[PDB]
C-alpha cells in the first residue's frame, strides 16, 4: 500500500526528523518502545517481534547531532544503522559535501534505502529535509538524490528545504552553497518547499504569543504541516488525496515546482478562547500576506495553482461556500490561463497536538500550498548578494582547493537568471 | 431476460454506486447479509435483473468495480452494506492515474482492462438476454474519466446491439476541484459522442444549491448528494422491474427522445423533493409533482432552459394514480411555455406510469429532458480548455504519455462541430 | 467558564507554581496579583505567556460545532410527511 | 371558481393582512393549526375563495408578504395566527427602502419583483378563475408606497382583464411621521391613477377620531384600528363568500360604480359602531343604520362629504332583513339631501344584501361612497409637495437614484389635471 | 440581520465605550465573562464555547487609556485584538494624527473591521465617536473616514462627537483641530451630532442634583442616548425605526447633516418621587432651551426636521394629542417649507438603570433629534476664536512642523464660512 520513507539530510533534518517522528507516533498511538498497547503502514513496518520501526534515514557528516538521538527519548523506536554518521563534515562548503567528503558514505546511504525500499511493496514517493546553507544539507544532499533518480526515475522525491532567510543568517558563506544548491533542485525534482527560518519567527511571536521561541516550536509546525499532507494518505476521507494528484494540480511546466506553503489556524489558546473558528475564517488565514510562510508578498505574484487541504471537522458546503468568496475578490489575481486553480481536500480526522507543545487543538484546521510568480523574487534577492561576493572572488579558494572548477559558480548563477526569466513569462498575460 | 450490469469506475463512481446498492436493496428487502426478508410477493418477482442469485434465497449484485487506487476499495467494503458484493468482481491496479486523463487511457489502462473486460464477460454470458450496461463516472478524474472511456470503446464493439447507460458527472465552472479538470473532459467527451446511446450530465454544483435551496440542509454530507442520485437513476428503472398502468423500459425510452445519433445529453429530475419545514403544509396531489416535474429548481443540470429549446421531454411516474391529469398536466405545460418547445415536433413530451410507490413514499417520479441549454455547458468547457492549451501550460504531463499533438485539436473540433449543429437545430 | 471539562478550566499561575528557577522569579514581596497583571507579567523562555484570566478546559474549546437536525435525507424523501392530527382529549 | 389573492406590501399592509386573515378566519371557522372546528355548512361551502387546501384537510391563506424588512415578517410569526401561512409565501428583501419612495422603486425593488412575481402566479396559476387581486399597502413608507406600485404595473400588464383593488393608506397632514410623506404620496398617487380598479382611502387620524368619539376607547392600539379596517374588507367581500336575498360581488360594485376610469378613488364606512353607552343590545332597525351610516363622524376618510357632491353610493348590508325598509331609507336619504347627490344621475344609491351575519354580532353593514370630498385630499397634498419642491428640499436622496427632475412635475401635472377634472365633474351644469 | 460597528477613537470613545458596553451588556444580560446565563445579534458576535464578543474596535494612541480596560472587570468580555493601542500620540496636534503617526496605523484598524465585517451578515450602520479637542481624536478619526468612505461607499456612517465646549476648554491649541476637521464631517459623513460637555454640565447639576459629577456621570448619559436609538433595532416596537428611516426625515441638503440630540426626563430619584410623568409634559420639556446639550437656542433659529424617538409605555394616541399641544405654540417655530417636521417612533422596552448610576426608573421616555439653524451660530464662535488664532500666527510652527502646508488652514476656514452661509439660505 502507499508508503513513504524519510531521507532527511542535515542537522536541520535530523532535529525536525526528531519533532517529525515525535508527531508520527502520538498520532498513532506508538509507544516509545514501539509497542501498539493498518494507519501505520504508510510510516511504520513490523518486525517478527511485532515491533513498529519507522520509514526514516538520518544521515549526517557529524555525528553529534545524531548521537543525542541515539540517548533520546527514542534511542530503541529506531533502527541503529538507519542512523548514518560521518567522521568529519563539510563545515558549510558545498564542494567538501559534493567531491571529497559525500563520496564516502554514498554507497552505504543508498544500500539503506535500497533495504527500506524493498520492505515496500508499492512505494508512492520520497519526503527529503535539508537546508539550503549547511554543507551537509547542500552539498551531500545534491548527489545522493542526482544518484537517486537513475535508480528510481519514476518514484515521487519532494523537497522540503530550508530557505537563507532575507535578513537574519547563521553562516556567511551560505549563498554560495545556496547558488551551488539550486541547479539539483531544477532537473531532478518534483516539488519544492523551500521556506526561510525568519516567517516562523514573526507568525510565532504574533499567533502564539511566544516572544522567545526556539527551534523545537519551529520544527512542530513544519511537521504539522507534513502530517497534514500524508493525512489523506493515512486516513480516511470524503475527499482523500494522494501525492501523485495534487502533483498534477501545481505545476504547469517542468521547471516550475516551487509552491508555497502555508497552515491554519495556527493560534495560541489564549487568543482561541473567545474567538470563533469557522470554515470561511481559517482560509481567510491562509491568504494572509503576514502568515506566508516565505517572506515575499502575495500581491507583487499572481497566483497559477493552489492546493487546499482541510482536515477535521469540514464539510464540503461551507467548503464550497469559503471557496466562492475567494474568487468574489479584486485585488488577489489569478493567471488569465488558469480559470480554475484549486484542489480540494478534505479528511475526517482533526490535526493531534503534542504535550509540551505550542498549537492550540482546533476541531478543524486547512493546509494550503500555493504556486505564485511571487517568490521568484526572493531568488532575486539571493542574486543580488551573490554577485557583490563573486565579482571580487571571496571565498573562492575553499571551494577551488576542494577541486572545483570555478566556471560552475558562473553557470549555476545563470540557472537562476534563466529561472526567474521563465517565472516573468507566466506573470505576462495576453 | 432483461438483465443489466452495473459497471463501476472511479472514487466517485464507486461511491455513487454503493449507495445505489444499499437504496434498491431496501426497495427489494435485502439485508445486508444478503438474504430476502421482504413482505409482498412482488418486491422479490424481478431482482434477477440487478441480481445474481446466490444460495441462501441471496442475490449478489451484478456490479463490476474498477479503480486505480486500491484504496476506495476498502472504504466501500467497510459501508454498511459492504459485505453483500462479491469481491471476484473488484479489479483493482496499484497506482493511480494523479487525474491525467493520458495516464489512464493508455499508460496504466491497459493493463488493467483485460482483467475488468474478463469479470464484464463473465456476467455478460451469466444471464441469457441482457438488456444492456450501466456506468457511473465522473468527467474530472483520472479513473472514471479514463479507462472508462476506454472500457465503453470496447464494450460497444464486443456487444453493439445493447444499450448502454452513463449517468457522467460533469465538472462547473463555478466550482471545481482539479486544474487540469479542463483537459480530461474535453478528451473525454469525444469519446462519449462516438460510443454512447444515452448520457445524463449530472452537476456537483446544482446537488449543492439543491441542498442550500430546496431541503435547506445545513451540514449535507456527499452521502446526501448521492443518496438523491440514487433516487434519479432508480426511477428510470422503476418501469422495468415493477409492472406499471403504462410499462416502459430503457429501449422504449431511448428509441423516443434521440432524434439524431449524436445527441443524447439531458438533464435529470425527481419529483418529491422539500425541505422539512415544507411538509407540514402541500397537498398530496400529482399537480404538485407536476410542478415538480418541470420545476425550475428541480433539475440537476448546470444549464437553464430559458435560454434553449426543450426538444423533447420525458417523465416516468411511480406510485399509483388516476392516468387523465397527467396527460393534461402534460398537455397544458406544452400549450403556454410554446416558444420553449421545438415547432418541428407535435407532442414534445412522454410519459410512464409504475404502480409500486417508492420505499415509505406515496408518490414519485423522474424527469428526462432534452433541451438547447446543455450547450451552455459545453462552451463553458471550451472557454476554459481553449486558454489552457493556447499557452501549451499543463501539457508536458500529457506530452510524457507517448501521446502527440493533435488529438486535442480533433477533439475540440468535434465539439465546435457538436454544438454547432447544436445550435443549428434550435434556429431551425 | 469553570464548567468547561472535566479536569479545570486553564487558570493564571500561583506562587506555588512559581517554585524556582523560571524568569517571573524576583524577590522583595510577592503577590500573584503581579504575575497575574499583563503589564507586569514577565514573559518565559519558548513559553506562551500564562493566561491572567481563566481560560476554559484544554480538552475542548472549539470555533464552532453544530450537527444539525435536519433529519437526513434518506428519512425526509423516503418519510415525506403525512399530516398528523392530534386526538384532543375529551372537553 | 371566483378566487382572490391577497398581496401584503409594507409594515402597515402587513399587520394589516395579519389582522383581516386573522378576523376572516374567524368568519369561517379555522384553528390557528389550519382545520376546521366549525358547525355550518355555509361556514365552509365558499371558503376556497380565500383559501387553498393542504392535505389533512389543511387550509392555508392565498396571501404574499411581501416587505424589504425581514424585520416585520419575524413578528408575523410570532402572532397568534402565524404558523397558518405559507413558509415559501413570505417574500422580503435584506435592505430596506428607508421610506424612499425612489429607492423602493428602482434601487432595490427590481431585485424582489423577480420572486414576488413568480410566487403571485404561482398562486394565481394554481386557481381556475380568478377573479381579482386585493392589496393592502400604504401610501408613507417606502417598500408599501415604493415597489407596490411596481408590482401593480407589472400584474396590470399580466393580467389586464382581472380585478384590482388597493385598500391604500394615505398619509394625514394634521398627524404624519415622515417628512419625505408628500414625496412618496406625490410619486405614488401618479402609479394609482394610471393602474388601479379601485382604491379604498383609508385614514388613520380618521380611524383614530372614530375610536375617540364613536367608541370613546382610552387605549386605542394599532389593533382596534387595524380591525376596523379588516372588518371593512369583510363587509366588502361578505357578499362574495355567502349567499344573500340580492347577491353582488367586487365587479358589481365597481362597474356601477366607476363614471370614468380616471376617477376611483373611494371611501368606506361601517355602520355599528358601538360605545359601551351603546352596547346594551342590538335591537335597531334600517333607519338607525342609516342615521349612524350618514353620519361624516363616523366616515374613516380624511374629506369632508358635505364639502362635494357626493356622485355615488353604495350600501351592502349583512344579514338578514326586509329590503322594503332599506329602500324606504335610501329612497328617504336621496330625497332629503338633494344637494349633495349629483343631479345627471339619478337614484345615486346600489344596493346590496348578504344573509349571513357577521360572526361576534348579528346586523352589520358597509358603504362605499364616490365623493367630491376626496378632490380636497388631492389638493392639501400638492400644497405640501409643491412648498417641499420649490427649494429643492430633500432632493438628493431621489435624485442619488438615478433619476431624472421631470417625473415629480409629470406627476404633479397628472394631479393637477385630475383635480381639474374632478372640479368640473362636481359643477357639472344644466342637462 | 441588523449590525452596528463600533470605531471609538480617542481616551473620550474608550471611556464612552466603557459607559456604553456595560450598560449594553446589562440591556441584554451578558455577564462580565460573556455568558448568557437575539436582540443581542445587533451588537454582540456568537463565539465558540458560547461567548457573545461586543462588535466594537477600541483604537487610540497612548497606551494607558485602554490598559486599564485590558485590567477593567470586562477584560475577557473584550477582544485583545480589538484593542488596538498605539506608541506615541499626536498631543493635540491633528497633523500629528494625520500625516506622521497615524498612517503607522491606518492598516492596522483597517484589519480589525475586517474580521468583524466577516462576522456580519448585513451591516446596518457605521457607528463612531470621537472628539473634536484632542489630536488623536480628531486627526486620526479624520484619515480613517477618508478610507472607510472609499471602502464602504454605499454605507451609513454616524458622528457622534464632543464638540469643544463655548466657555470652557481642557485645551488651548483645539480650534486649530476643531477647524481642520470641518472638511470630514461634511463630506464624509451622513448624520452629525456634536454635543459639548458644558451643557452636560448644567443639566446634570440642575435636574439630577449631583453637583460633583464625574466624566463617568456624562458618559451614561450618552450610552443611554444611543440605546434610545437603538432600541428599535434591538427590540420590537409599535413603530420600528431603522437607521435609514430617520437619516431620510433629517436632511434637507446633503450640506445640513448635524441635528441636536435630546434626553428626557433625566430625573433623580426624590425629584420623580413627587412628580407624576406623562407624554404631554416629557416632551415639553424637550423643547426647553435649559435641557439642550448644545449651547444655543432654538428659539433663536427655526426648525426644519425633528426626529422622534418614544420609548417606554406610551400610547400613539397620547403622542397625537403631545404633537397637537406643540404645534399650536408660537415659541416652538418651523420653516414655511416643512408643514410635517415629525418622525415618530414607539418601543415597548423600556430604558434600563445602571447599577451605581444617576438616573431613576422611569416607565417611560423621549429622545429627540432636532435639526434646527441655531446649531450655525455656535461654529460663529469658533471662526471668531480661530481667527484671532490664525491672524497673528500661533501655534503655527507645530503643525507645519509636521508637514502640513499653511494654506489648508485658510480653506478649512473658508469651508465652515461656506456652512455658516448656507445654513442662512435655509433661514430665509
Ligand atoms: N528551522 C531550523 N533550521 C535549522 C535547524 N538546525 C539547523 N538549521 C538550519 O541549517 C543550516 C545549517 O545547516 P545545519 O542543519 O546546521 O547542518 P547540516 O545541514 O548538517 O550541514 P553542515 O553544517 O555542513 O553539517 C542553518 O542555516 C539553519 O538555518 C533547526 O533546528 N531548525
Ligand atoms: N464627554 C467626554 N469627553 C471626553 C472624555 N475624554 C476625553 N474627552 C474629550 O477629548 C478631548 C481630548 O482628547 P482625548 O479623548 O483625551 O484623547 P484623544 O481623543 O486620543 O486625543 P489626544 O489626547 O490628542 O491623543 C478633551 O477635550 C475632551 O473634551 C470623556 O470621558 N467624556
Ligand atoms: N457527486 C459526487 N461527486 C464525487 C463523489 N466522489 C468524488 N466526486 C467528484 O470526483 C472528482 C474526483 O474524482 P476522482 O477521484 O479523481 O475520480 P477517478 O479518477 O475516476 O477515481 C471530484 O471533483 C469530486 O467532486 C461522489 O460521491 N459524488
Ligand atoms: N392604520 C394603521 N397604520 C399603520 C399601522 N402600522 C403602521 N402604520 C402606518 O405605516 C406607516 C409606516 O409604514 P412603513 O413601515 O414605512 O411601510 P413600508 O416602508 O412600506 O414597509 C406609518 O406612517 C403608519 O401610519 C397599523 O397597524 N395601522
Ligand atoms: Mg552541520
Ligand atoms: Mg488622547
Amino acid at each position: 500500500m502507499r508508503e513513504c520513507i524519510s531521507i532527511h539530510v542535515g542537522q536541520a533534518g535530523v532535529q525536525i526528523g526528531n519533532a517529525c517522528w515525535e508527531l508520527y507516533c502520538l498520532e498513532h498511538g506508538i509507544q516509545p518502545d514501539g509497542q501498539m498497547p493498518d494507519s501505520f503502514n504508510t510510516f511504520f513496518s513490523e518486525t517478527g517481534a511485532g515491533k513498529h520501526v519507522p520509514r526514516a534515514v538520518f544521515v549526517d557528516l557529524e555525528p553529534t547531532v545524531v548521537d543525542e538521538v541515539r540517548t533520546g527519548t527514542y534511542r530503541q523506536l529506531f533502527h541503529p544503522e538507519q542512523l548514518i554518521t560521518g567522521k568529519e563534515d563539510a563545515a558549510n562548503n558545498y564542494a567538501r559535501g559534493h567531491y571529497t567528503i559525500g563520496k564516502e558514505i554514498v554507497d552505504l546511504v543508498l544500500d539503506r534505502i535500497r533495504k527500506l525500499a524493498d520492505l515496500c511493496t508499492g512505494l508512492q514517493g520520497f519526503l527529503i529535509f535539508h537546508s539550503f546553507g549547511g554543507g551537509t544539507g547542500s552539498g551531500f544532499a545534491s548527489l545522493l538524490m542526482e544518484r537517486l533518480s537513475v535508480d528510481y526515475g519514476k518514484k515521487s522525491k519532494l523537497e522540503f528545504a530550508i530557505y537563507p532567510a532575507p535578513q537574519v543568517s547563521t553562516a556567511v558563506v551560505e549563498p554560495y552553497n545556496s547558488i551551488l544548491t539550486t541547479h539539483t533542485t531544477l532537473e531532478h525534482s518534483d516539488c519544492a518547499f523551500m521556506v526561510d527560518n525568519e516567517a516562523i519567527y514573526d507568525i510565532c511571536r504574533r499567533n502564539l504569543d511566544i516572544e522567545r521561541p526556539t527551534y523545537t516550536n519551529l520544527n512542530r509546525l513544519i511537521g504539522q504541516i507534513v502530517s497534514s499532507i500524508t493525512a489523506s494518505l493515512r486516513f480516511d476521507g470524503a475527499l482523500n488525496v494522494d501525492l501523485t494528484e495534487f502533483q498534477t494540480n501545481l505545476v504547469p511546466y517542468p521547471r516550475i515546482h516551487f509552491p508555497l506553503a502555508t497552515y491554519a489556524p495556527v493560534i495560541s489558546a489564549e487568543k482561541a478562547y473567545h474567538e470563533q473558528l469557522s470554515v470561511a475564517e481559517i482560509t481567510n488565514a491562509c491568504f494572509e500576506p503576514a502568515n506566508q510562510m516565505v517572506k515575499c508578498d502575495p500581491r507583487h505574484g499572481k497566483y497559477m495553482a493552489c492546493c487546499m487541504l482541510y482536515r477535521g471537522d469540514v464539510v464540503p458546503k461551507d467548503v464550497n461556500a469559503a471557496i466562492a468568496t475567494i474568487k468574489t475578490k479584486r485585488t488577489i489575481q489569478f493567471v488569465d490561463w488558469c480559470p480554475t486553480g484549486f484542489k480540494v481536500g478534505i479528511n475526517y480526522q482533526p490535526p493531534t497536538v503534542v504535550p509540551g507543545g505550542d498549537l492550540a487543538k482546533v476541531q478543524r484546521a486547512v493546509c494550503m500550498l500555493s504556486n505564485t510568480t511571487a517568490i521568484a523574487e526572493a531568488w532575486a534577492r539571493l542574486d543580488h548578494k551573490f554577485d557583490l561576493m563573486y565579482a571580487k572572488r571571496a571565498f573562492v579558494h575553499w571551494y577551488v582547493g576542494e577541486g572545483m572548477e570555478e566556471g560552475e559558480f558562473s553557470e549555476a548563477r545563470e540557472d537562476l537568471a534563466a529561472l526567474e526569466k521563465d517565472y516573468e513569462e507566466v506573470g505576462v498575460d495576453s | 431476460m432483461r438483465e443489466i450490469v452495473h459497471l463501476q469506475a472511479g472514487q466517485c463512481g464507486n461511491q455513487i454506486g454503493a449507495k445505489f446498492w444499499e437504496v434498491i436493496s431496501d426497495e427489494h428487502g435485502i439485508d445486508p447479509t444478503g438474504t430476502y426478508h421482504g413482505d409482498s410477493d412482488l418486491q422479490l418477482e424481478r431482482i434477477n435483473v440487478y441480481y445474481n442469485e446466490a444460495t441462501g434465497g441471496k442475490y449478489v449484485p451484478r456490479a463490476v468495480l474498477v479503480d486505480l487506487e486500491p484504496g476506495t476499495m476498502d472504504s466501500v467494503r467497510s459501508g454498511p452494506f459492504g459485505q453483500i458484493f462479491r469481491p471476484d468482481n473488484f479489479v483493482f491496479g496499484q497506482s493511480g492515474a494523479g487525474n491525467n486523463w493520458a495516464k489512464g487511457h493508455y499508460t496504466e489502462g491497459a493493463e488493467l482492462v483485460d482483467s475488468v473486460l474478463d469479470v464484464v464477460r463473465k456476467e455478460a454470458e451469466s444471464c441469457d438476454c441482457l438488456q444492456g450496461f450501466q456506468l457511473t463516472h465522473s468527467l474530472g478524474g483520472g479513473t472514471g474519466s479514463g479507462m472508462g472511456t476506454l472500457l465503453i470503446s470496447k464494450i460497444r464493439e464486443e456487444y453493439p446491439d445493447r444499450i448502454m447507460n452513463t449517468f457522467s458527472v460533469v465538472p462547473s465552472p463555478k466550482v471545481s476541484d482539479t486544474v487540469v479538470e479542463p483537459y480530461n473532459a474535453t478528451l473525454s467527451v469525444h469519446q462519449l459522442v462516438e460510443n454512447t446511446d444515452e448520457t445524463y450530465c449530472i452537476d456537483n454544483e446544482a446537488l449543492y444549491d439543491i441542498c442550500f435551496r430546496t431541503l435547506k440542509l445545513t451540514t449535507p454530507t456527499y452521502g446526501d448528494l448521492n443518496h438523491l442520485v440514487s433516487a434519479t437513476m432508480s426511477g428510470v428503472t422503476t418501469c422495468l422491474r415493477f409492472p406499471g398502468q403504462l410499462n416502459a423500459d430503457l429501449r422504449k425510452l431511448a428509441v423516443n427522445m434521440v432524434p439524431f445519433p449524436r445527441l443524447h445529453f439531458f438533464m435529470p429530475g425527481f419529483a418529491p423533493l422539500t425541505s422539512r419545514g415544507s411538509q407540514q403544509y402541500r397537498a398530496l396531489t400529482v399537480p404538485e409533482l407536476t410542478q415538480q416535474m418541470f420545476d425550475a429548481k428541480n433539475m440537476m443540470a448546470a444549464c437553464d432552459p430559458r435560454h434553449g429549446r426543450y426538444l423533447t421531454v420525458a417523465a416516468v411516474f411511480r406510485g399509483r394514480m388516476s392516468m387523465k391529469e397527467v396527460d393534461e398536466q402534460m398537455l397544458n405545460v406544452q400549450n403556454k411555455n410554446s416558444s420553449y418547445f421545438v415547432e418541428w415536433i407535435p407532442n414534445n413530451v412522454k410519459t410512464a406510469v409504475c404502480d409500486i410507490p417508492p420505499r415509505g413514499l406515496k408518490m414519485s417520479a423522474t424527469f428526462i429532458g432534452n433541451s438547447t441549454a446543455i450547450q451552455e455547458l459545453f462552451k463553458r468547457i471550451s472557454e476554459q480548455f481553449t486558454a489552457m492549451f493556447r499557452r501549451k501550460a499543463f501539457l508536458h504531463w500529457y506530452t510524457g504519455e507517448g501521446m502527440d499533438e493533435m488529438e486535442f485539436t480533433e477533439a475540440e473540433s468535434n465539439m465546435n462541430d457538436l454544438v454547432s449543429e447544436y445550435q443549428q437545430y434550435q434556429d431551425a | 467558564t469553570v464548567s468547561q471539562i472535566c479536569p479545570p478550566p486553564r487558570r493564571p499561575l500561583t506562587v506555588v507554581d512559581i517554585r524556582t528557577g523560571m524568569e517571573n522569579e524576583r524577590l522583595g514581596v510577592v503577590r500573584d496579583s503581579m504575575f497575574q497583571n499583563p503589564l507586569i507579567v514577565k514573559a518565559e523562555l519558548g513559553k506562551p505567556r500564562e493566561r491572567s484570566c481563566s481560560l476554559p478546559g484544554i480538552n475542548f474549546n472549539y470555533g464552532l460545532y453544530i450537527r444539525g437536525l435536519d433529519g437526513g435525507v434518506p428519512e425526509a424523501i423516503g418519510h415525506w410527511n403525512v399530516f398528523k392530527q392530534q386526538p384532543t382529549c375529551p372537553h
